[PDB]
């Protein structure tokens, strides 16, 4: 379901799951309850897409060329 | 306070070693990391509710 | 005869803490595959019941009790079964204690009965039909789906459909038989209409005129075969009287109208829809008075029936159903005509309208209301426990045993919501005992606190009829004391 959405990221999205179930288990080991800890998740991902949001960047303009060339030069690196 | 820009400080995805991105303009859309987080944690959260079994 | 009641108690309380987990809307999913490959994926444990693999007597009169529950109000279905492990849990310390099943099952009765006229005066009841608290118990119901974006367009369309007909059923409550429902693939969510009548969902595809003011409706079952003799005999009757709309099954074989006789029944054009649901068709004979005959010789000239206006009509643009009205007593179960492009806005639609009818159907035979999630289980825990001090004799226990038996409902939705749930559980207590009943746990929002402010409210028939299916199916199993097979 992620992959019909942008292609990659799904090695990511199965690598970053697999901890939160491994990290949800150490946590349910020590006598919490996994909607405690499901809650928590939820928060946690939506704080942390307000921290993504607050800190984006938009340099790439018609005026974000250096970077831009930059980025082209450093895709080819040791070529 | 003063050193907020150093904040893309990323991993060179070559050879490994503390490196610039916006400078470097090692780059990735939003929308993939914000859609990526989101599907992690429901697959997460899908996967801790099915608890209640001793199999 | 004890050793066999101890193996009912113990199966019927195992199979009760199978799906003692997915109480509340926090209950987690299952997965058991067992038999030969269930997926058996849901947070629901009504259809987990459903498929249990039950060979136990005890284990099976509680998937008895939930589909029973079902019947009944269409919710509160892990509650029946929970509350009934629970309290055949707690009969085993009444039973080694020394006292007979029979004392304890009517000690039981005496509890419930108790139970019953505690809960029905300490609730917040309705005056009128008040379609404004419908509209609100909607919300509670409704909504927290995929048609939570359809609960304003599914809510007053089924209130004004009990505003039509204030139906005289089991004193004057919603019986399934307000206006007669249908349900087509296709089409968007917005193009449900509330119909007066009759409707069909099935394509006749006729170029005549099939539009009849005095639309004759006949019911002949009797299909065209194979062998000219028991074959034209029915058109010929249909050009004596002029039954211009006529549903058609298939009843004796499979060629149901071939061209000899389907131009005979195209000279004149009648409607033609074939292969007839079983269980509508005597819903679709109770709306139009025609008689359900299969036989043509048992066609006779009253069994024409009445229709005002009948057409192939596509409806919301190309629909092409027929729609009915102008009937001797139409009106079979309430109209939620679900059209939708998409199945999941099919499914969920009929399925939280079949809610909305099990909810106002609770709504109006008990016309009363009270604040769910562990709060009346609370109440009656303190003040059963008040009434089993006052009582005497050996029943003093055992309803102070239905006592603490009835904790296990908040208990869970303090576990399944995450609280440690024995120190939340005497807490709700201790703030009950001096403050309200509409005390509980908001699990909606994961804390104890008056729920009344935070609208997790149920009809009080609900739970009425959970304790009453749960005590009695508690009594039974009581007075179980043997089995034999071999027959």
């Amino acid at each position: 379901l992620q992959d019909k959405e942008v292609g990659d990221g799904t090695t990511s999205v199965v690598i970053i799951a697999a901890e939160l179930l491994k990290n949800a288990d150490e946590l349910v080991k020590q006598k919490i309850h996994p909607t405690s800890v499901i809650s928590g998740y939820r928060l946690a991902c939506k704080e942390a897409v307000r921290y993504i949001n607050e800190n984006l960047i938009v340099n790439t303009d018609e005026l974000g060329r250096d970077c831009l060339i930059n980025a082209a030069k450093t895709s080819m690196s040791s070529k | 306070p003063e050193r907020k820009n150093l904040k893309w400080i990323g991993l060179d995805l070559s050879n490994g070693k503390p490196r610039d991105n916006k400078q470097a303009g090692v780059f990735e859309p939003t929308i993939v990391k914000v859609k990526s987080l989101k599907f992690a944690t429901e697959a997460a959260i899908t996967i801790l509710r099915i608890d209640d079994l001793i199999k | 005869p004890a050793q066999i009641r101890f193996s009912n108690i113990s199966a019927a309380k195992a199979v009760a803490d199978a799906i003692r987990t997915s109480l509340g809307p926090k209950g987690m999913d299952k997965m058991i595959q067992d038999g030969k490959g269930d997926v058996t994926i849901t947070n629901d444990g009504a259809t987990i019941l459903k498929q249990m693999q039950v060979l136990h007597p005890a284990a099976r009169m509680l998937v008895e009790l939930s589909k029973a529950q079902d019947i009944e109000a269409g919710d509160g279905t892990t509650s029946v079964v929970i509350i009934a492990g629970s309290l055949l849990d707690s009969c085993t310390k009444l039973l080694q204690k020394g006292i007979h099943p029979t004392i304890i099952s009517e000690s039981f009765q005496k509890a419930l009965e108790k139970g019953i006229e505690i809960l029905t005066d300490m609730s917040r009841p309705v005056e009128l039909s008040d379609r404004e608290t419908l509209l609100n118990s909607a919300t509670t119901s409704l909504n927290s789906k995929v048609v939570s974006q359809y609960s304003s367009l599914l809510s007053p369309m089924s209130v004004n459909a009990v505003m039509k007909v204030i139906d005289p059923a089991t004193a004057t409550s919603v019986d399934l038989r307000d206006i007669k429902i249908v349900k087509k693939l296709g089409g968007t969510i917005d193009d449900c209409e509330l119909v007066e009548g009759l409707v069909l969902t099935q394509k006749v595809s006729n170029s005549g005129i099939t539009r009849v003011e005095k639309a004759k409706i006949g019911l002949i079952q009797f299909c065209l075969s194979a062998p000219r003799a028991y074959i034209l005999n029915l058109v010929k009757q249909i050009k004596k009287t002029g039954c211009n709309v006529l549903l058609i099954q298939k009843s004796i074989l499979r060629d149901a109208l071939s061209d000899l006789a389907l131009h005979f029944l195209n000279k004149m054009k009648i409607m033609v829809i074939k292969d007839i649901e079983r269980e509508d068709i005597e819903f679709i004979c109770k709306t139009i008075g025609t008689k359900p005959v299969a036989h043509i010789d048992q066609f006779t000239a009253d069994m024409l029936g009445s229709a005002e206006l009948a057409e192939e009509v596509n409806l919301n643009g190309s629909g092409k159903l027929l729609k009915i009205t102008g009937c001797a007593s139409p009106g079979k179960t309430v109209t939620i005509v679900v059209r939708g492009s998409n199945k999941l806005v099919i499914e969920e639609a009929e399925r939280s309208i079949h809610d909305a009818l099990c909810v106002i159907r609770c709504l109006v035979k008990k016309r009363a209301l009270i604040a769910g999630g562990g709060a009346p289980e609370i109440e009656l825990a303190l003040r059963l426990t008040e009434y089993s001090r006052t009582l005497s004799g050996m029943e003093s226990y055992c309803v102070r045993a239905f006592a603490d038996a009835m904790e296990v409902i908040p208990s869970t939705l303090a576990e399944n919501a995450g609280l440690n749930p024995i120190s939340t559980v005497t807490e709700l207590r201790n703030r009950h005992a001096q403050g309200e009943k509409t005390a509980g746990i908001n699990v909606r929002k994961g804390g104890i606190s008056n729920i009344l402010e935070e609208l997790v409210v149920q009809p009080l028939l609900v739970s009425v009829s959970a304790l009453t299916l749960a005590t009695e199916t508690v009594r039974s199993i009581l007075k179980i004391d043997d089995v034999v097979n071999t027959r």
